[PDB]
RNA sequence: CUGUUGCUUAUAGACGAUGGCAUCAGAAAUCGGUGUUGUAAGCUUUAGAGUUUCUUAAUCAAUACUCUCGGGUAUUGAAUG
RNA sequence: GUCAUCUAAUUAGUGACGCGCAUGAAUGGAUCACCGUGAUUCCCACUGUCCCUAUCUGCAAUCUAGUGAAACCACAGUCAA
RNA sequence: UGAAACUGUCCUUAGUGCAGAUCUUGGUGGUAGUAGCAAAUACUAAGAAGAGGAAAAAAACAUCUUAGAACUGAAGAGGAGAAAGGUUCCUAAACAACAUUACUUGGAUUAGGGUGAAUCGAUCCUAAAUUACAGAUGGAAAUCCUUAAGAAAAGGAUUGAAAGGGAAUAAGAUUAAUAGUUCUUAAUCAAGAGAAUGGUAACAUAUCAUGAACUUUAAAAUGGAGUGUGAAAAUCUACGGAAGAGUUCUCUUUUCUUCUUAACAAAAGUAAAUUCCACUGAAAUGAAUCAAUCAGAGAAGUGGAAUUUAUUGGCUUUGUAAGAAAUUCAAUGAAUUGUGGUAUUUUUGCAGUCUUCAUAAAAAUUAAAGGGAAUCUUUUGCUCGUACUAAUAACCGCAACAGGUCUCCAAGAAGCAAAAUCUUUAGUUAAAUAGAAUAACGCAGGUAAGGGAAGUCGGCAACAUAGCUCUGUAAGUUAGCAAGAAAGAGUAGCUCUGGUGAUUAUCGAAUCAGAACUUUAAAGGUUAGGGG
RNA sequence: GAUUCACGCAGUGUUAACGUGCAAAUUACUUGUCAUAUUUGAGUAUAGGGGCGAAAGACUCAUCGAACUAUCUAGUAGCUGG
């Protein structure tokens, strides 16, 4: 006897794939009886059709490689293979500084450690691309203040 | 898989009489790992 | 590519059922039957369709009210 | 289609109800020649153009 | 007598054919010989650049040393038994 | 065509000459930078294209079980004069 | 043999005698048990049913279950629709024919069953276009006109879209098959029935707080590119656990699975962006973005208002609502259902920038204004479509044809990459038959000593270069290019070091550079320019 | 109306396969191309001395240097076969 209409019957009713099913062998005449949903989640309950778990992916594999990437094991020359922009833009990082350059100041400007002339003098300074990073950025308003004094 | 099998297996065979019929008879292999293959012969189990 | 090919796209009717004849002759964008010349009030006949006046015509039909006449 | 005007789904209905065989009392008439109907199509051997 | 058939038969072969043996038949393993590749897996040389942690105590560490001329394969169209 | 040049060797290619069978100015004349699955010639590299063939794999072809067409066909099917 | 009509003679009459016409129609041979039944990686074992794996290996055995091994690889051989098909859908009985072997299988035969809507669509509106009465034209059939010609239609008639516009429904369960349609629960919409305050202002008040003719305004309703960013989902990941499964003689506080929530409404807490309002008046010019861009017809600052952000009001949260659902345990009954992220992708908005000799629809329908004419409960919601395929078997190609045919949802690895390659959820293992042998000649994929195009019409075919980083780069030129010119060097594994931020030491981003040591000395498994 | 890769598309070469084919034009690799002179669905408009054509006498339902269909029509043949 073909079970076909019991393994479709129990997929729908375990909200499963008709690959997850599993019709206990030993009794096909008792599983080819059941011919309704009613009858079939009988013998769900009753432990003659059970769900096949999913197979097993692990991410273990993975996961030891983005550790050792994380120490630039991986990342030589030779496992390059996008363009410099490709990997870091370069655009991206030009807003990135910006963004943190502009903060920079604007936190100076309130706090009253230079003022509205300055800040403004530095502000064009940022954009014209002076300074590589926030340290050199510090290190010329700390030397413009004492400048300012003498 | 289907492209690579064992180049040694040790197997059992066994005849027995069919269970419908008695006067008939059939084999049955079986499997037996060994951890090696060094000197097994054929023994009448 | 004018053979096997060009045939997988035809899933478009032209002509549909007429009203008047029961054929499948009325041409969708035309507006008209090509068969038994529709919303023309008289029907489509031709003389060199001489087979075409022997398919549809009188005596064709049931006659549900001239048989009774003539017989009369 | 899925979508169907009225009349042309009763047009659909009555080509599937044509689509019978003869029944066996009518094949048991004295001097019956109608063993067959002759005029039977099936969806995948002819489309009956409609 | 000859043929079929068997050795999933060879010194032969598209198929037939041809060649050999058929109960002292045949086959099979295992063993030794003979070849191929290059030193298995487990534990050990802190081998070992450094890191890390207890702070000479461990770790983790590509590769490297001894067991190891190792291990694996070997008729399938190889040779003995 | 003749002269140079490209090659060991050039009815090929390039550069010159021009009474040009029968070139020639929006039937457009001359000139090419980029571009072209366009036409042509030569170098480097590489290679079974070749000297000159050997060999490997899969699918068939071969044989068998089931199934099973077609083109074509006067009759047919050994040669010399 | 056959079983009910027929024959001879004379005249008369003719659709009167066949080997040919590539003659017409029908039937049948050799070919011939021959050519074939070879694209789409692939099946094996045990059992069940069945007349249908027997046997001197007759070496193969259709269907269903389990196990193993696999393929499509998520721009799929997945899950759903439009056109087209039309009952092919589901179930049972049954296999004569059909699916190039067979079939217990079937999209095949027989017989029943199946398609449920106030909220999804058609119905409604108009777009390109289309067709009427009267009129005009023509010998005629008929053609023209679509609001112009009319005693016709406050204003212009009919049709025209299941992808354009449009009143209103979601979650769970259920069937052999229908489900925003049935059931439970929870809502929504339309049509009904029972002459006001507050705020300086921007503007705000569970109906409120009257508003006719007439007119206007707005919405429906409008290109594309590219950049930044808010939010949700998915993937990844941090902390904290609960429950179950896998591995475990060698280790592994380990690997894996679940930890969810609708329409419609509420308003504890709290965002981003834009535009306006009040105070004040900028120069020593400020403010601001990735880029810009802005300002005395008024910047920045402070305090406010409004709108947008997939339903009310964007996110969390709440009612819904845990009683559902998922994961477990027990023999119907019990357990839990935290909080994050300066990561990636998709979707959805927003903001300004660019571009056009291109400027990227209309109506139905709705609201508001100017004006001043007048004085909570309950009922109903009609007609039609709704099954199924949507394709290496339901569509078009004569067919179960490697051809063609419009869309939606879309995981992990790796990489610049939605590339090649492998896997997960889902689907399938059959998709014009197999077994044995392992000849020639083939089709497809390859390799090769020495030479290196001598082959040939011709380097046809194949080989060869190939990613990334650094250096370097000619003549010529329309000065833009040539240019990835040409040419040269580096690249692996392991252990480390430094740079690039946020909050006041902790937290996070993959990216760049550098140094020792070791080895089979490193783009090349796949992908991947020959040059002059 | 820059250079390329990808989903797709085309059809440069092999003058490969096949050539009583998978197919009355297809397959494999190679090549070109792969968004603004782009690709594409449905609706709608254009008809035979006509239409449509970035122009090949190309396309107009496997039909094109004048479609298909029916009638005139048993068109005519000094030519061919019986």
């Amino acid at each position: 006897v073909s079970l076909k209409l019991q393994k479709r019957l129990a997929a729908s009713v375990l909200k499963c794939g008709n690959r997850k099913v599993w019709l206990d062998p030993n009794e096909t005449p008792e599983i080819s009886l059941a011919n309704s949903r009613k009858a079939i989640r009988k013998l769900i309950k009753d432990r003659l059709i059970i769900k096949k778990p999913a197979a097993m992916h692990s991410r273990a594999r993975v996961v030891e490689r983005k550790q050792a990437k994380i120490l630039g094991r991986h990342t030589g020359h030779g496992k390059r293979k996008g363009t410099k922009n490709a990997r870091t833009p370069q655009k991206t990082l030009w807003i990135i500084r910006m963004r943190v350059l502009r903060r920079l100041l604007l936190k100076y400007r309130t706090t009253g450690k230079i003022d509205k002339h300055m800040y403004h003098d530095f502000y064009l300074k940022v954009k014209g691309n002076q300074y590589k990073n926030k340290k050199a950025l510090m290190e010329s308003i700390f030397k413009a203040l004492e400048e300012k004094k003498l | 898989g289907i492209r690579s099998v064992a180049d040694r297996i040790r197997v059992r065979m066994a005849r027995l009489p069919i269970e419908g019929e008695e006067g008939k008879f059939y084999t049955l292999v079986s499997y037996v790992p060994v951890a090696s293959f060094k000197g097994l012969v054929t023994k009448t189990v | 590519t004018k053979g096997t090919s060009c045939r997988g796209t035809r899933h478009n009717k032209t002509h549909i059922l007429c009203k008047r004849c029961g054929k499948r002759s009325w041409h969708l964008q035309k507006q008209r039957c090509a068969s038994c010349g529709y919303p023309d009030a008289k029907m489509r006949q031709y003389a060199w369709g001489y087979k075409a006046l022997r398919r549809r015509t009188q005596g064709t039909g049931r006659m549900r009210h001239l048989k009774i006449a003539l017989k009369r | 289609t899925g979508h169907k005007g009225f009349s042309y789904k009763l047009k659909l209905g009555k080509k599937i109800h044509q689509n019978r065989g003869v029944p066996q009392w009518f094949r048991m008439k004295t001097g019956n020649t109608i063993n067959y109907n002759f005029k039977r199509r099936h969806w995948n051997r002819r489309k009956m153009g409609m």
